[PDB]
């Protein structure tokens, strides 16, 4: 006879994928997919790995519990830190999902930015937003969270956009650490993120690195640390 | 045709979470010796630590999802429901803080219906020496000094948010700490 609570356990993830079966898609990841959803009167999304195929079931279960945890973490940590980021309204363990409140109209700064790129052909107009990044990122690794995916694509303008309200998302990758190399790695994906993703914006990531080394106080060590990290690619 | 207020769970829609508010009670020592003999129906919570409806029904929420799993971290569905309203661990602690005592005068009764599990509401109304009213009436009853105190909400958490969203964050995910 099988274990009730092995029975309960299929049973909840069942509910789970029957939830998510009917809802509309707002992100892919490499691992993660992100839908759009209704929480008991609030606007949601919920974020999920789905198996691979190619992969051991319980090598799935370990890494979405090991990110979904992260993840968490790292939004109370936001919160109680004052950077803005997502409310986390509930997190299912037996499925591994996350349920938080979706920033509604919102664009991604990657958007945002090639937006801006091929309607102005300038990047000068971007200096007010690589400014307030540089804030939000230094008071992030100000407290000593590692984001470990810092892209444009995770960093959302919740609306009215010309406000410049930056809203850090995808925290599945983070970790905590007080080191300079942690933090100059993480500039260094935003930097090649800017340098892949959006050609001809030096300017627009040089403004960031001022306002990030103007707004910590421990800049000057991870910035010493991003230097050499690009050269040990 | 009433005050009550109901919400089906969005992930478990079977179960229905209702909420009645009291105030002027005058029994409130005998409602809390009735819950620990299991003569009265649902979790009986302070409102004047309650914020918001959402507040409760992440609380609920939380507490059927490890109800069904087996895994709740008190004894009962009623006693989960309280204990997830505390931004910390100890039980003990968040029972007395989230629950009534007998020098209360205004009680928060929830409780959840699912299939077979039926709740006598005008019964449970009846046990209630007090005046029932609409949950409308919550913001006058909520202290929000008693709040801030409550759950440490902090400065820099009201610079990005509102109070309910920083009580829920330190809700949902203080499993993980
Ligand atoms: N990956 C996360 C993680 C957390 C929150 C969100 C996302 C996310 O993609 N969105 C989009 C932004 C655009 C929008 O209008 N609605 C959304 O659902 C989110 O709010």
């Amino acid at each position: 006879e099988p274990a009730p609570e092995a029975e309960a356990l299929a049973a909840a993830r069942e509910r789970s994928s029957r939830f998510l079966s009917g809802l509309e898609l707002v992100k892919q990841g490499a691992e993660a997919r992100v839908f759009r959803g209704r929480f008991q009167g609030r606007a949601a999304v919920i974020k999920h790995r789905f198996p691979k195929g190619y992969r051991h079931p319980a090598l799935e279960a370990r890494l979405g519990r090991r990110r979904t945890v992260q993840e968490a973490r790292a939004l109370l940590r936001c919160r109680r830190a004052g950077i803005s980021a997502p409310v986390v309204f509930f997190v299912d363990y037996a499925s591994n999902c996350l349920y938080m409140e979706e920033i509604e109209g919102s664009v991604t700064v990657r958007d945002y930015i090639q937006s801006t790129m091929e309607t102005e052909k300038t990047p000068q107009g971007l200096s007010n937003l690589a400014k307030t990044i540089g804030q939000v990122l230094a008071r992030m690794h100000d407290e000593d969270l590692i984001h470990g995916d810092l892209t444009t694509s995770n960093m959302l303008l919740k609306p009215p956009l010309e406000q410049l309200n930056i809203v850090l998302i995808d925290f599945g990758l983070s970790f905590i650490s007080a080191l300079p190399e942690d933090k100059g790695v993480d500039l260094y994906v935003l930097e090649k993120a800017f340098l892949s993703t959006h050609p001809n914006t030096e300017t627009v990531f040089e403004a960031f690195l001022k306002s990030y080394s103007t707004s910590s106080k421990k800049a000057r060590p991870v910035l010493k640390k991003l230097d050499e990290v690009r050269l040990r690619g | 045709p009433h005050m009550q207020l109901t919400h089906q769970l969005d992930l478990f829609p079977e179960c229905r979470v209702t909420l009645l508010l009291f105030k002027d009670v005058k029994n409130a020592g005998d409602l809390r010796r009735k819950a620990m003999e299991g003569t009265i129906d649902g979790s009986l919570i302070n409102p004047t630590v309650i914020v918001d409806p959402f507040q409760i029904l992440v609380a609920a929420n939380k507490a059927v999802h490890l109800y069904k799993l087996g895994k709740m971290k008190t004894r009962t569905l009623s006693t989960e429901i309280i204990f997830n309203l505390s931004p910390n661990n100890n039980i003990s602690e968040a029972l007395k803080k989230f629950g009534i005592s007998a020098n209360d005068t205004s009680i928060l009764i929830v409780y959840i219906e699912e299939g077979e599990k039926q709740i006598n509401q005008e019964y449970l109304i009846s046990q209630v020496e007090g005046h029932q009213v609409s949950l409308k009436n919550l913001p006058e009853i909520m202290n929000i000094t008693e709040v801030k105190k409550i759950y440490k909400l902090s400065s820099q958490e009201e610079s990005i948010g509102t109070l309910l969203d920083a009580i829920i964050c330190r809700m949902s995910t203080k499993d993980v700490l």
